[PDB]
């Protein structure tokens, strides 16, 4: 857990180069489960305004 | 002689390397793992 990646230089590089089903799945799932879950209560409030 | 006995005793000690090679590598790995975890561990806020 001391190896945290950002999206730009390093996640969409895994997604663009790799061929390991499990590695792609880990990346795709974690990006949505760790960042997508913070944007929901903000998007629900942005829609109204 | 006490002096030469002291020197030879300081020099003779096996220390590590009395283990197997598997075991010694396994030990040197967890030492570095623990040191690195301590040196670069991070905690962050519950809200941001
Ligand atoms: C063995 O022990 C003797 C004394 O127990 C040491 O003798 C000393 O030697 C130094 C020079 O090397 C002298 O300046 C001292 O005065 C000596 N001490 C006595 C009480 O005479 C001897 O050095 C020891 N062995 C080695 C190799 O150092
Ligand atoms: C240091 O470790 C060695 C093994 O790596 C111990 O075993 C002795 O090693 C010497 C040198 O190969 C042999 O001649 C002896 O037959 C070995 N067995 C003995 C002495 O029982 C050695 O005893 C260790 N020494 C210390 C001071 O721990």
């Amino acid at each position: 857990p001391q190896e945290c990646l950002l999206l730009e230089p390093g996640l969409n590089e895994i997604m663009a180069n790799s061929l390991d089903y499990n590695e792609r799945l880990w990346a795709w799932e974690s990006w949505r489960s760790e960042v997508g879950k913070q944007l929901r209560p903000l998007y629900e409030e942005y829609v109204v305004l | 002689n006490l002096t030469v006995k002291l020197q030879l005793q300081a020099l003779q000690q096996n220390g590590s390397s009395v283990l197997s090679e598997d075991k010694s590598k396994r030990l040197n790995t967890i030492l570095n793992t623990m040191s690195t975890i301590y040196s670069t561990g991070k905690v962050c806020n519950p809200d941001n």
